[PDB]
């Protein structure tokens, strides 16, 4: 658990299945290309600052990549409907990172 | 004649089609898959009925009932598979419902290497069942051999009215390139149907035969009405426990098979003229013997042998008894630890050098002149 | 013999699909040719091999030859770390930077070609699935074993036509392509 | 059908052969009786048996007669059915069979739905093997495996053949033949998989020790054990206990044969493509 | 248990490997997260599984682990299990396995009442065998073995189990572990005879030639397939066609185990007499 | 030494629960049904576990399960029923569970006479499985042998934690009468327990041991956890694929048993000085033989001699050979087509008369005067 | 079907499982001691001219032994509460035809 | 050897049953006996036999030699016919006329009687199923193989003792009638 984060990913794992960018409230993550790997698309983090406790990810990560800091050494951030619109938004584009979340390299 | 472009396993299913088959059944196990799935596809060209079971007993036990009617039908498996069909495979020698069972074989024993290849089920199949029993086992080891020893086993098993095994093998059967067939005419018209007692008055005999000749079995829903069981029956299928007959029984079944050995095993001997050392082995491994004779042959001081049996239960003994008194140098080459090694040392009365792997790796016939070298 | 080629991948990718159609290719065209396929128990995943021996007279082994290998092609590290003990010194091999790192070693022994099938399959053409008749389409100026004209009629009877168009168009990208990786 | 039992039977295997008083001579004329009631001809009918106590049944009756195996009888029935989807097949077998051995062919049977006529002869025991503990046989009872009183619970042939999917469900006795005889009519004339749950007696092997060692008397407690439809439905949740509902239980009217639906493959499949 | 899921199982075999997302991993962690909620020692637990796609589970668990042959695990857990009637023993087994091949096993298991823990990873089809047909499989899909249309019925495990007998029937799906995770640990403190039956995914065999090839499209339609028990039960008879209940079905309570009552077998069969 | 009488399955029961057999499953089968209803009763009274399942898979699978954790167990069959267990026990021969299987043999093939006595399932279970696979079998031939031969098969099985089986004979199994066993001391003396590993750490080494000796298991709940499977494993138990170790485990696996080859099979040599024929059988025939030699000391002037193998397989083939080498005539008496002759015609490279009956009754030895007469 | 017999038993098909005396209405049929067989009972017809068209008895004997007449040319009884009074009081008497039945052999 | 005997019946007799209790009595005695039992696959109704053989040394087979044995009890006529043809030429047969009728060769060449076991069991006794204690009582008088009280020993210890007394009883009936059938 690294100090400062909240939720982060392990990149020698994940496979791509699209599930766990699939079930976030706040549409977080995004699978970026990344063509030195077989598969070609590998999950990032693009806004941990909303990361809510719904651990729900790492409950639907069938590969054991992805991880959540715990509620006690870590305060989560509160839901808002621009979380919801966003990860509908991200949600809508076949569960791809959108070209202007690269405007800082989220 | 005709040429294709295929595989084993199609080749295997389609030979199956046109000599007349029409039910088949199984459950489907890896590497014997292909056949079923050939098969699903290409009987209801023909009208014929495919059905799988949920286990291979009911899978054999649909296709004994099928052809306990006057059809011909057929199965297949592949190792542990046919562990499970023994019980049954019994009861078809006993009640003489013939058979045709088709097994891929692969790494024994219980799963282990469930993708290699391995000839581990031969002292199997020798006597599979309880009690007495009399195994007629082909065993097909080319392109061109896997339709032509199927038509055959579809043919000694129509005549003989026996379950017949057909040995394939995971290397054939995976193997793809271009074979040559029989035409469609001959192909017809060298089928052999099972006779049937059409007479006047009723079957009133239908174990009634010679002590050297199947039992005839008409089909049902015609007008003979006879009864079919596994226990000693007598001349129209009612159970019996007198000796005589029980005795006799056996003693038929046995005597049918045996007596007609000069049609049942071919066997193919090559380069037998003046030859000091013979190779003799059998299956896919002589796909490595046929090729390492003819780089040993290049250069060399003495000429080898071949003498590869196409059928392998029941052995022919005869032939081997003069082989290994003819020649001095003898040599098995198998892909198991001499499970038919001990048929050749107990017919010659003698001992020969043995050559096995059973690391589910193949022969790699450089190993086979390395080791011709002694 | 004449040709003696070892494709591998990762199960699941489809490289390897483009091996019988070589081996039909060269049939027909009056030789014989033989494909015996590796694969593991895992579906997907797995590292998966294709051997294909291509020869005028017949062919009775249908396994290859250690250090007899002409050919190779891979696309994947796993498959690539296993199966390149087979190929005979100075050989033909050919691979990918995106996903395959050799070594130094093996560069001093072969005769290795960077060239990103996957990337130029997936980018360019606009199917990814096409990739196969994008890797045989370089083997056909790698062993020089078989006439174009022939591999084109065996991938228009072996393809549904709905896609064959643009598929024959890939074939031609990878031709050009072919034509850029013989920089000496 | 009548006084005239020796048109359908092999006279010269008659008399019987079973101990002196099973009930298992009620259920043969009674599938004499449904079968000519009918108008089937004998040439058409096939008879296929397990071996065990009640497979005698197929040496009997004088028609094209099996004896399978130990709990394959629904398989050979399957295949000799398929072969020939023009005449009729009926399953004669016990407890110990397709119920205890045999119970993943009977369930996939039921689930596929083929043409067949299942008959369950039911004793409780297995009979022939002196006396061992069936699926069906209720706690308390003394057998030769549990000389203590039987523990091992018991299985509802009529719900678990529900709950797989058969087509037609039904449960009679010996005790009324007439009734029996009229749901053999209305099962065999159906066309899907009927199940009929017979309840026969087994007083040589199961009453001798549990003091109902005379044929009346294990008649008497099955009359007991036995009630209505109509009734069962009518009690209480705690009167239910070890209570059976007889009549016919599921007669659904809509499934399609599963030779009828393979029918349609062939017919749209390979008909020319 | 929680984010430190490495301590419960074996580092030297871990990334998964089944195919790159099926629903099994999720199985494996709701397994661990109940299994370590209860506060069981992991030196009193045997996980015995079959042959198969989901016979994985068994290779990375850290503790008593046994992998058997094709549809005999609950054979081999029974064993265990009255071997040394004091400990936990866990099941684990696909559609392929003891509900299509082995359903006599698991029938006479539910009747018994034997203190098992069966859990069904439920995909519908052969997953390891390239896609052939399932009792499962719902009709009229694309099957290597039917490439026309399945018309084999459906099998219902939880109606099957609750005919056979069984003490404690529940349903969830992996759709969401929390619910899972609650009703495994409801189901585990039971002290009889616990079916679990768990909705899986398989988009590589099933979803490429039935137009659901992505995860996503066949996680949808299962979920579509779901509803909660109380509005299934809200439903009309018509309209509850191709749904399923979910949640804890039945949940018996006086039932006598049955090494409890083999105890008392023992106790008054000859201490003493 | 106490004397008791009773029966040969009542004898065979009492010595497993005797050496400390603690678990029982199995199905009812004529005619090997009454060491079924003599464990029912037994072993509530040690506090063992009895159970009869739905068939012979689950009854043999279960009793596995129980050995499996370190509880002694046996299971018991006839004819079919033993041929729906070769699917398990070659399991039982790939992971080393220890397993005593006793088969009473009756009338093959399937169901036939099931109520007779035949010596049919001799090369059934020399080779029963698919795959490679070494046997052990054992053949009590009188009613004083059913005990000191169960006692044998337990310690057998215990040191090399592999199945063994027991064939019994219907004959001997109903036969009625006299007999005497060892005391309780010296039974309870002579038991052998499977070895356990006490050291420190955990096992992590079950399959980690030299190339002529078995594997170590503890049992389960216990501290040491290891993964058990069918497939080709490593040190640990994981499955692989590599070829070294997949040629070495079958290698190990044969040598820990054709090792122990002086101590695993013995036989029983009777009148073999100055003899000019022998009449070498084995099992229940053995008690017409001695029957008919104690007569033909009438007026012969030829001595017969008599060698009885007690373990048929492995066969004593370095004794049959000398025995074949040092004397001319050799008579074989089975009760069947002869299958076991094959073997020992295999052995001392020779041709030997036979007699065999299979019509399902006993040799009334009086035939084998008839035969000696020649 | 002989002439004016409105039941008879075959003595040679008979066994003595009692179940077809114990399904008689009218009273007629009653177990009579035959030390010549092996059960040692056979079943006899004590009065015919009291039978009824209830086939049952027939209808439950397994062994086919016992036969009874056809409507179509046989007249059959009526119904009398004496008769029924008589296969109480046989019922009572272990299904064997009681001493006064031995009036006349009947 | 001393003796071979042979009791043969109907399935559901018990006649049999007063078999083994001679084996153990002769056992007990100081000598070996062995009793070996015919059954067919029927459970009532059938013809059943035993055969019993009794030295004064060890007995080594198991099963008698045809056309030497010595005595045959017989209560049915279906096993009677099957089961006599091994009788030694003037061997003892005992018979019960009621159920048993034997062929004037069978008079002319055996020393037959008649006593009606089963009857003298349900009428003189009272209880059936002792009509085995009656059955032995008779082979002890006419064979004299075993001493009296060795077998009244026996036979008291191997049955419930709720019914010991009467089995005593029974006993001394047979022996009685025994002592009526030798009026030659
Ligand atoms: C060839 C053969 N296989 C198996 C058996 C074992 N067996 C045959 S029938 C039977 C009892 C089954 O009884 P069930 O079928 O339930 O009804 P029943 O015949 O007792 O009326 C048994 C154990 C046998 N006797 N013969
Ligand atoms: C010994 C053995 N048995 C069976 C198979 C093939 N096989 C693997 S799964 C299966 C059907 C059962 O699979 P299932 O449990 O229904 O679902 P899965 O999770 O595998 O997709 C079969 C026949 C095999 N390769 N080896
Ligand atoms: S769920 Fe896990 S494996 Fe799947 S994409 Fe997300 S992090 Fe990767
Ligand atoms: S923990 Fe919740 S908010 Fe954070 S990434 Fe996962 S689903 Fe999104
Ligand atoms: S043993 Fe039972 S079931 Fe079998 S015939 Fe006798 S009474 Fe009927
Ligand atoms: S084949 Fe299907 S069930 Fe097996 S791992 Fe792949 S997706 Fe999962
Ligand atoms: S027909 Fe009726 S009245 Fe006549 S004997 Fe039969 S049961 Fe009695
Ligand atoms: S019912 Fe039939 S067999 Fe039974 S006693 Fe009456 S007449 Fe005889
Ligand atoms: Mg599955």
């Amino acid at each position: 658990t690294p100090d400062g984060v909240a939720v982060w990913v392990n990149e020698d794992r994940c496979k791509g299945c699209d599930i766990c960018v699939s079930v976030c409230p706040a549409g977080v993550l995004g699978m970026g290309i990344e063509k030195e790997r077989v598969l070609g698309k590998v999950a990032k983090v693009a806004y941990p600052e909303s990361c809510i406790g719904c651990v729900q990810c790492e409950l639907h990560c069938p590969d054991f990549a992805i991880y959540v800091a715990d509620r006690k050494d870590f305060k989560f951030a509160k839901v808002s409907k621009e979380a919801q619109e966003r990860s509908e938004k991200v949600k809508a584009n076949k569960y791809m990172l959108l070209e202007e979340t690269i405007l800082e390299g989220r | 004649m005709r040429e294709i472009i295929s595989d084993g396993n199609e080749l295997v299913a389609k030979a199956a089609i046109e000599v007349g088959c029409r039910f088949f059944g199984g459950y489907p196990i890896t590497p014997s898959s292909d056949i079923m799935h050939a098969m699903s596809v290409a009987l209801p060209k023909c009208g014929g009925h495919f059905i799988q079971m949920e286990d291979e007993i009911s899978g054999i036990s649909v296709s004994l009932g099928a052809s306990m009617s006057g059809t011909k039908s057929m199965t297949a498996s592949s190792g542990p598979g046919i562990s499970l069909k023994v019980e049954q495979i019994g009861y078809s020698f006993m009640a003489e419902i013939p058979l045709v069972i088709a097994d891929v074989m692969r790494s024994g024993p219980s799963t282990g290497m469930p993708t290699r290849v391995a000839q581990g089920d031969v002292n199997f199949l020798k006597h599979p069942i309880h009690g007495d029993f009399k195994a007629v086992a082909l065993a097909p080891a080319s392109l061109e051999e896997a339709y032509t020893e199927t038509v055959r086993a579809f043919n000694l098993a129509e005549m003989l009215m026996t379950p017949v095994f057909l040995l394939m093998d995971e290397t054939v059967g995976h193997m793809y390139g271009k074979v040559q067939i029989p035409d469609l005419e001959e192909v017809q018209k060298m089928t052999i149907n099972r006779k049937e007692f059409v007479g006047d008055k009723k079957d009133y005999k239908p174990y009634g035969v010679a002590q050297d000749e199947p039992a005839v079995l008409n089909p049902f829903f015609k007008g003979y009405r006879y009864h079919v069981s596994g226990l000693h029956h007598g001349p129209i299928g009612f159970p019996t426990e007198d000796a005589k007959i029980g005795g006799d029984l056996i003693d038929r079944l046995f005597h049918k098979i045996e007596s007609k050995q000069d049609i049942i095993n071919e066997n193919e001997e090559m380069d037998l003229e003046g030859a000091e050392i013979v190779i003799i082995a059998y299956g896919s491994v002589s796909l490595a013997v046929k090729e390492a004779l003819k780089d040993y042959h290049k250069e060399s001081k003495q000429k080898v042998g071949f003498f590869r049996p196409k059928t392998l239960w029941p052995s022919p003994a005869k032939r081997l008894k003069e082989i290994g008194d003819k020649y001095e140098k003898i040599l098995v080459i198998e892909l198991n630890k001499g499970q038919y090694l001990e048929e050749i040392e107990r017919a010659m009365q003698r001992k020969v050098h043995f050559f096995g792997q059973a690391n589910g790796r193949t022969i790699s016939p450089k190993q086979i002149i390395a080791k011709l070298k002694e | 013999m004449e040709a003696q080629l070892r494709f591998t991948g990762v199960g699941g990718q489809g490289v390897l699909l483009a091996g019988e159609i070589l081996a039909e290719a060269k049939i027909v065209s009056g030789g014989y040719g033989t494909k015996t396929s590796t694969y593991t128990s895992q579906v997907r995943g797995g590292p998966t091999k294709v051997d294909i021996l291509l020869d005028k007279d017949e062919i009775i082994f249908p396994y290859a030859k250690e250090g007899e290998i002409d050919f190779m092609l891979s696309v994947a590290q796993i498959s690539y770390n296993q199966f390149k003990s087979d190929i005979k010194q100075g050989g033909i091999v050919v691979i990918d930077p995106n996903l395959v790192t050799p070594t130094k070693e093996d560069e001093e022994k072969y005769q290795i070609y960077k060239i990103p099938i996957i990337s130029i399959a997936k980018d360019e053409v606009g199917n990814i699935i096409t990739q196969s008749v994008v890797a045989l389409a370089i083997t056909v100026e790698l062993t020089k074993c078989v006439e174009e004209n022939i591999v084109l009629d065996t991938m228009l009877k072996k393809v549904p036509a709905k896609v064959a168009d643009t598929n024959k168009k890939a074939f031609e990208i990878g031709k050009k392509h072919a034509l850029e990786a013989l920089k000496v | 059908m009548a006084f005239n039992y020796d048109e359908y039977l092999r006279v010269d295997k008659i008399p019987t052969l079973w101990c002196w008083g099973c009930g298992d001579g009620v259920i043969l004329k009674s599938i004499i009786r449904t079968i000519d009631a009918l108008g089937w001809k004998m040439d058409d009918v096939c008879l296929v048996s397990g071996i065990g106590c009640s497979g005698r049944m197929s040496s009997y009756v004088n028609c094209n007669t099996v004896h399978t195996t130990h709990g394959r009888a629904v398989a050979y029935a399957t295949g000799i059915k398929m072969a020939n989807p023009s005449k009729h097949v009926i399953v004669v077998s016990g407890d110990g069979d397709g119920f205890a051995i045999g119970g993943n062919h009977t369930m996939h049977a039921c689930r596929r739905n083929i043409d067949l006529n299942f008959i369950l002869v039911n004793n409780f025991i297995y009979g022939l093997t002196n006396s061992q503990t069936s699926p069906t046989t209720p706690n308390g009872m003394w057998t030769v495996t549990a000389q203590w009183g039987n523990i091992d619970n018991q299985f509802d042939p009529c719900a678990l053949t529900t709950a797989a999917g058969a087509s037609f469900v039904a449960r009679e006795s010996v005790l009324d033949p007439q009734k029996l005889e009229k749901v053999l009519k209305e099962g065999f004339s159906h066309k899907g998989f009927s199940f009929f749950d017979v309840h026969s007696n087994c007083h040589i092997n199961l009453g001798r020790k549990n003091k109902m060692g005379e044929a009346s008397q294990m008649l008497k407690w099955m009359e007991s054990r036995l009630v209505s439809k109509r009734q069962f439905e009518a009690m209480s949740p705690e009167e239910r206990v070890d209570k059976f509902p007889t009549g016919v239980l599921r007669h659904d009217t809509d499934r399609k044969e599963y030779c009828e639906a393979y029918q349609e493959i062939i017919e749209k499949a390979q008909g020319k493509q």
